[PDB]
């Protein structure tokens, strides 16, 4: 059972992944309200441009 | 849209800040090898061959049966290059 | 005697054989069974 | 892949088909085009096999030779027996086949 | 004013590979890349019209230009080390026996 | 995008952890295979190894040779980390967790791999030592031979998916794993990245004993650090490609409710750890190749064979109409 | 599908030949089992049997070259003109070839892919011809340059031969990149590199008062690029160093075919766009510095590679001075030039590579030619008083036009340029049979007699130089067929 | 601004290369210049070529200038020359093609002057366009294979040339 | 010699066969207990007539 | 933009106008009688005629004020 010495930096490596995906997930997400979108495109931006004019201006 | 490079940028200045934190706080307390040029141009030549497949991997799906057999062609071109290059010794570093 | 000429090329260089196949069933599949599937869907 | 197969100079004799197949094409070779075909092919094995004596190399010489004068023999024999049948070159016995069948 | 910062960006780069011609009289590899450095020039002022026109032949040909400028070093470079070889030097006092 | 420095943050300490880390558990799995314990003395089960030798090189003076490039000398370990760490911008880690959502991600990681050979071969020339130079000369060449192959790989998968951004990659891999069909591509692929890190077998630096001087041979305390420290972010970033293309990236192994139970990141976690065990496993089971055969096998072997997988499964794509 | 190509048949038998050949120099030449056999002339022999079943294959395919030319718009354009163009390439391709066999065995040159190269520019000069565009022109024209820079270094430990390829890769790079920063300034401005977009955006204004700098300053840059091709004053001194450091053979490839193909891009390109007055006033002036400056080098030369060089530039200014006069008459009389000046630089370079065995050098090594072999005496007196004009020598169909241009365009100074450096032409070429024919030296060079292939084509060439004018009816009719085709 | 800022990096990078003593130097510093490149090619919209200069100027064509200039260890004696004597003719020269071809596009692409109201409101935006919108990888993909593809394949020739003649030129067979 | 053998020859060098052997007994001490001395707590064995300090 | 293809993928912004060129010239044996169609495309391509108008606009307003 020795051998579970040798899984602990590997642990901390994956929790150091886990790490690095999940906290700029949830800034990115407080920062705008709702999580990132895959694949913004053209139409999303003009979406995202026309949607503010039609929220603040009602 | 170009808007995703933005944050490679801002990565990219704090990955210098970091570089040059690291290596700054310690500051404180005449023979040609003609095979290099040799593997230099077959680089050279296949560097170009990945930039070429890019765009028409991506565009298989319209351009069809055409525009496969024209980049067939191409690295058949390409590939008796490269069979004059075995045949000649620039493949060999012994 | 060009049989065993194939068998000594297959054994003397098995990665050049193997790319050579690859390809070759690369290649073959457009020129010939893509034609064939066309044809067959024509009728 | 859209195509056209319109001349710039148009055909000045009966046109038997506009866009002849491959297999249509090769299967109108003439005597002559068989003839054409065989003289070039010939002297290209002849050359091949003249040049490789000095180096050594008659044989294999012989064979490249002959490849390539294959590969121009056919092309020239599909290039006439195509032209005929598309009205470019003088095509009396391409005519004289279509009329008939 | 977009297109001529655009345009004078590629322009100044152009006009510095011609001054690197005129600057560089005993060494001979700067001058090639001087003309790389034009060819380059001459890729960005297709891609910068390409865009301005809404036309996609300056893009094509700046990739065609691409391979063409590649070749050209390779060839260019495999030259300096065989006029090298047989030198032993790369001055320009080696290089101008044949003359008149 | 006053935030946007918070999460590079959070991307960029935790990677420098990882590695120190990964230290670590390459000195753990390589003694425990010669039935020795490794560093188990400083901190509980040895924890505490990395920091300590993080310090100790820090507090290291440095040496900066009498050369007549100065500048450069320093410049090249700085160059080298700073192409390790900008690599991970566009790694996507789950669905919607990465940092630049490239439509290019693709050709933007060939970049950074074409431009990883500087760091290398200016180090060698600024040492002012003919051995740290041929050494560097041999380790670039290597570098350029074997990114052909990644570079033809990363074709063939392009080929498969139709689209160069890498979250579209991974989602293309929801009915299979590319790594299912394409195995020996995996192989191929895992292989010439361990030649692209210069990784044992084909660690020409570490083959000082064989009167091989590495690139690395004049640097000390902390440049020294930044090439080590550029090499292993290196080989995490190369797991974590094995992952995305060929393993379904942070998709589970079946589509089922009992596997979609534990989240993305945990999978391809796992998968990263699966393969960075695999690096030090070889490390710790084979010999290493001379500068001249690893070389004919980059050119000679695995240019041909990833040339022949583009073209059938190009062809095989087109032929039955499968093409994205 | 397949019958589309009909129009590319010529083009894709060489390329494939040029394939097969460098397959096989190379397995047979690594051979250790036949001693890696030199196949420099086996390979030539088969290069010059695939050029003649070209030559076949695109004359006896005239309106098939024409097929399906909508679909090949975008890539290229075949017509009479090009038709007749590329079999005159190839005929000089053919002619160049024949002429290297004894330099392959006797300097022992064993490179076969000194053949490959040369069979790749004369597909990259094909493409010129038919090039329709301007990416399509350059990318034809740099094909060919990158052949001609590799065999201008060819004899890879000679100091002159490495020479000559530095200087050609620097200057040919060079003008490379003007002539594309101007292809750049056209596209620019009018969003069009097709040579039928750039006619109809560009006839009917030419300088309008309010002129596209642009425009102008595209035309200036491919002018300057193709004034350098031809070498024409003031950018022509690549061409006697080039000429003088090459190998013999790559020489007189050099001095033929290129100008051929690049003289059928000028008149593509600028007679059929429109612009103008400035483009042929470029020309004109550019014919003029180069009628005088060849004629006064030539006569400062003492050594016959250079003393050809030079003479090539001032003919080349006698040529243009054709395209400057911009009528009918002036291109059927720059191509009558073009032929009759290539057939004699091949008979001259036959006679230098014959007298090379020996290894000719200086004008004074011709001494006593006359008593060691007398018809060889005659047959280069002939060529010397063909190229300075001498009627009813072929030369004189040339100069005869030069002088009907400057009184048809209205042009004295041009007549007096042309009349001085004439007189000055015939004296350094009567020089060279004063050489061979009234001097007694103390010291004689006995010249090893001139294989087959260099005898009959010499023989061919000279019946051409003295008796072209009693029918000279084909050419003037094919060359008129040509000036009209590039209109209609 | 930005542009500015580019344009000063590539002047001064450029700079460097032409007059630079020690030409690893002047290689390195044409490194920067095909950097700054590339970011004015992201900032047109051409991602595909800003990375493509990346690729192939400096990771392939960078790399051999590199290997050949840093083998020849050239001596500094071999190549210098004082320039301060080339100032009146670099001047004439440069003044000329400056006053000429800094200003070509000015006649015909008058800049719209920068006005004190809010011009981004007369934007006219299709939608129909940015339905289904194309990279520039796939938008040049479509062209090169099938409509273009002869200069694609003489491009190839060109490539085999330079193999060639590399060959040809430099190799001996140990 | 035989398309039989041949085969299996080529599949055995493509495939890393003999690799794969290498690969599984350094594995196999993975899970073994190791053989180090904790010392100082744990000290090596010696004889009555090792020959240490006068 | 006389080809048609634009750059991102649809017709491009200056080909009608150069196709009616093309076919005003196509069958008008002068070609003056183009002129207008011609000063189309080019205004297209670069849009001079359109920002010196817009520049005299300005160059008003700052003169009046
Ligand atoms: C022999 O192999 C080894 C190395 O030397 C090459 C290492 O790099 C290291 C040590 C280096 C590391 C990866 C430690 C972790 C890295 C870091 C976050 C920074 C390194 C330095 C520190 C721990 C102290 C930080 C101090 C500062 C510079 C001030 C900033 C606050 C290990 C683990 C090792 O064993």
């Amino acid at each position: 059972l020795v051998w579970l010495e040798a899984m602990l930096p590997l642990g901390i490596i994956g929790g150091m992944l886990c790490i690095m995906g999940n906290s700029q997930y949830y800034i990115h997400k407080a920062y705008h309200g709702r999580p990132k979108h895959i694949g913004h495109d053209e139409w999303d931006v003009a979406m995202e441009r026309r949607d503010k004019k039609v929220v603040e201006k009602a | 849209m170009m808007l995703e490079f933005a944050p490679i940028f801002i990565y990219l200045v704090i990955s210098l800040l970091v570089s040059l934190i690291l290596l700054g706080v310690p500051f404180l307390f005449s023979r040609f090898d003609i095979r290099f040029y040799l593997v230099s141009i077959l680089f050279l030549i296949f560097d170009l061959e990945v930039t070429f497949f890019f765009p028409w991997a991506v565009s298989l799906n319209k351009i069809d049966l055409f525009g496969f057999w024209s980049m067939m062609a191409f690295l058949f071109i390409l590939t008796i290059g490269f069979l004059y290059e075995w045949k000649r010794g620039a493949l060999d570093w012994e | 005697p060009v049989m065993e000429k194939l068998r000594m090329f297959v054994a003397q260089e098995p990665v050049v054989a193997a790319s050579c196949l690859i390809g070759g069933v690369g290649l073959f599949l457009p020129a010939v069974v893509r034609p064939i599937l066309d044809s067959l869907e024509a009728s | 892949m859209n195509t056209d197969i319109t001349a710039l100079e148009k055909a000045q004799y009966p046109v038997v088909d506009r866009n002849p197949a491959f297999t249509k094409v090769v299967g109108n070779f003439s005597t002559l085009d068989y003839l054409r075909f065989s003289t070039i092919t010939g002297i290209s094995v002849t050359v091949g096999y003249l040049s490789g004596i000095k180096p050594g190399i008659k044989g294999p010489s012989m064979v490249t030779g002959g490849l390539i004068g294959l590969m121009g023999g056919f092309m020239y024999a599909y290039q006439n027996s195509a032209g005929r049948l598309m009205g470019f070159f003088p095509n009396d016995g391409e005519v004289a086949s279509y009329q008939k069948r | 004013m977009d297109l001529i910062k655009y345009f004078t960006f590629s322009m100044i780069i152009f006009i510095l590979g011609i001054w690197g011609i005129l600057l560089n009289r005993r060494n001979i590899l700067i001058m090639l890349m001087s003309i790389e450095l034009m060819l380059l020039a001459v890729n960005l002022n297709f891609l910068v019209f390409s865009v301005s026109l809404d036309d996609m032949m300056g893009q094509v040909f700046a990739l065609l230009v691409l391979t063409v400028a590649a070749a050209e070093s390779a060839i260019g470079l495999a030259i300096f080390v065989i006029t090298f070889r047989v030198r032993g030097t790369i001055a320009v006092e080696f290089i101008n026996s044949i003359q008149g | 995008y006053i935030a946007v420095p918070a999460e590079i943050l959070g991307i960029i300490l935790p990677l420098l952890l990882g590695v120190a880390f990964l230290v670590l558990a390459e000195r753990k799995v390589m003694a425990f295979v010669q039935r020795r314990k490794g560093p188990d003395v400083v901190g509980s089960f040895g924890l505490l190894q990395p920091l300590a030798d993080g310090l100790k090189l820090i507090l290291k003076e440095p040496i900066s040779p009498s050369s007549a490039n100065f500048f450069l000398f320093r410049m090249a370990p700085v160059a080298t980390f700073m192409l390790s760490l900008v690599a991970w911008a566009v790694v996507p880690f789950d669905y919607g967790m990465v940092l630049s959502d490239l439509n290019i991600g693709l050709l933007y990681l060939f970049a950074i791999s074409s431009l990883g050979v500087y760091g290398i071969i200016i180090a060698g020339r600024s040492s002012n030592s003919k051995y740290a130079f041929l050494g560097a000369l041999r380790s670039a060449a290597q570098m350029v031979s074997y990114e052909v192959s990644i570079g033809l790989i990363l074709i063939t998968v392009l080929i498969c998916v139709g689209s160069c951004n890498l979250s579209e990659i991974v989602m293309a891999q929801k009915q299979i794993w590319f790594g299912i069909p394409l195995f020996p591509v995996l192989v191929m692929f895992f292989i010439s990245c361990l030649a692209e890190t210069n990784r044992a077998p084909f660690d020409l630096p570490e083959a000082e004993a064989e009167l091989v001087a590495g690139y690395n041979v004049e640097y000390s305390s902390m440049g020294f650090a930044l090439f080590f420290l550029g090499e292993y972010a290196n080989m995490i970033l190369m797991s974590g490609l094995c992952t995305l293309f060929f393993l379904g990236g942070w998709l589970p192994i079946l589509d089922l409710p009992i596997f979609k139970k534990i989240p993305g990141s945990i999978w391809f976690s796992i998968k990263v750890l699966f393969f960075l065990f695999l690096y030090i496993w070889v490390r710790a089971a084979f010999p290493r190749y001379r500068y001249d055969q690893l070389m004919g096998l980059g050119w000679k072997v695995f240019l041909p064979l990833s040339l022949a997988w583009v073209v059938s499964v190009s062809g095989l794509l087109v032929t039955f109409q499968w093409l994205p | 599908m397949f019958n589309l190509f009909l129009a590319v048949f010529p083009e894709i038998f060489i390329i494939n030949a040029t394939f097969i050949l460098l397959i096989h120099g190379v397995v047979f030449s690594t051979s250790k089992k036949y001693d890696y056999p030199p196949l420099a002339s086996n390979v030539g022999w088969l290069g010059l049997l695939s050029v003649l079943i070209t030559l076949l294959l695109l004359a006896a395919g005239a309106p098939l070259l024409t097929i399906a030319h909508l679909f090949w718009n975008n890539l290229f354009r075949r017509d009479n003109f090009t038709y007749f163009c590329q079999i005159f390439l190839l005929l000089s391709t053919a002619g160049t070839i024949s002429m290297c066999f004894d330099f392959f065995d006797q300097e022992r040159f064993d490179a076969f892919e000194f053949i490959v190269l040369i069979l790749l520019s004369t597909c990259g000069m094909l493409f010129m011809i038919s090039a329709y565009d301007l990416i399509a022109m350059y990318l034809a024209i740099e094909l060919q340059s990158l052949c001609f820079y590799v065999i201008a270094a060819s004899k890879r430990k000679s100091e002159f031969s490495t020479e000559a390829g530095l200087k050609y890769l620097i200057l040919g790079a060079f003008s490379s990149g003007i002539l594309l920063f101007g292809c750049s300034m056209i596209y620019g401005s009018t969003g069009a590199t097709h040579f039928d977009q750039l006619a109809k955006i560009l006839t009917g204004y030419e300088i309008t008062g309010a002129r596209s700098s642009g425009i102008f300053m595209g035309i200036l840059f491919i002018a300057v690029g193709f004034l350098f091709k031809i070498t024409a004053v003031p950018f022509h001194m690549w061409a006697p160093d080039i000429y003088e450091g090459s190998p013999t053979p790559v020489t007189a490839f050099l001095s033929i075919a290129p100008k051929i193909s690049i003289f059928a891009n000028i008149l593509r390109v600028f007679i059929y766009g429109s612009y103008g007055a400035t483009l042929q006033q470029i020309f004109f002036f550019c014919s003029i510095a180069s009628m005088i400056l060849g004629a006064l080098a030539a006569m400062a030369q003492t050594k016959v590679k250079r003393l050809l060089a030079y003479s090539s530039i001032g003919h080349v200014g006698y040529i243009c001075i054709g395209f400057s006069c911009g009528t009918i008459e002036g291109i059927q009389s720059l191509l009558i030039g073009i032929f009759i000046y290539a057939l004699m630089t091949m008979d001259a370079f036959a006679i230098v590579l014959a007298l090379r065995q020996t290894r000719v050098k200086y004008i004074a090594d011709l001494g006593a030619l006359a008593k060691t072999n007398p018809i060889l005496a005659i047959t280069f007196s002939i060529t010397m008083f063909s190229y300075a004009g001498i009627p009813p020598l072929a030369g004189f169909c040339s100069k005869f036009y030069l002088f009907f241009a400057a009184l048809g365009c209205g042009a004295y100074f041009l007549a007096l340029v042309g009349v001085v450096t004439s007189v000055i032409g015939c004296f350094y070429y009567i020089r060279l049979v004063k050489r061979m024919f009234f001097d007694t030296p103390r010291t004689w060079i006995l010249y090893e007699p001139m294989d087959r292939n260099k005898s009959l084509l010499l023989a061919m060439t000279s019946f051409f130089i003295t008796l072209f004018l009693l029918y000279p009816s084909p050419l003037f009719s094919v060359t008129h067929q040509m000036a009209l085709s590039l209109y209609l | 601004m930005i542009l500015s800022v580019l344009s000063s990096l590539a002047l001064v990078s450029g700079l460097m290369v032409v007059r630079a003593k020690n030409p690893v130097h002047s290689v390195l510093f044409f490194i920067l210049v095909f950097c700054d490149t590339s970011g004015l090619l992201l900032l047109l919209g051409l991602d595909f070529f800003a990375m493509i200069f990346l690729v192939v100027y400096i990771g392939a064509i960078a790399v051999l200038f590199l290997f050949v200039v840093m083998m020849f260890h050239i001596q500094i004696a071999e190549i210098h020359e004082e320039v301060l004597r080339y100032l009146p003719v670099s001047g004439i020269i440069g003044l000329i093609f400056w006053w000429e071809m800094f200003f070509i596009l000015d006649n015909e692409s008058i800049p719209l002057l920068p006005t004190q109201r809010n011009t981004t409101s007369l934007r006219y935006t299709v939608y129909a366009g940015k339905v289904r919108s194309w990279t520039n990888l796939e938008t040049l993909g479509n062209l090169l294979y099938t409509y273009y593809f002869v200069w694609f394949l003489v491009s190839s020739l060109i490539l085999l040339v330079a193999m060639i003649g590399a060959i040809v030129l430099t190799m001996h067979r140990t | 010699k035989d398309w039989n053998t041949v085969f299996e020859r080529s599949i055995n060098t493509l495939f890393l066969t003999e690799m794969v052997r290498g690969l599984s007994l350094t594995l196999k001490y993975f899970f073994d207990p190791k053989v180090t001395i904790n010392y100082p707590f744990e000290k090596g064995p010696l004889s009555p007539r090792f020959r240490g300090e006068h | 933009m006389a080809s048609g293809w634009g750059i991102t993928g649809n017709k491009g912004r200056c080909y009608d106008f150069w196709m009616d060129f093309s076919e005003c010239m196509s069958h008008c044996r002068e070609p003056k009688d183009c002129t207008l169609l011609r000063e189309d495309y080019l205004e297209c391509l670069h849009h001079s005629k359109e920002f010196q108008r817009r520049n005299r606009i300005y160059k008003e307003e700052q003169r009046k004020l």
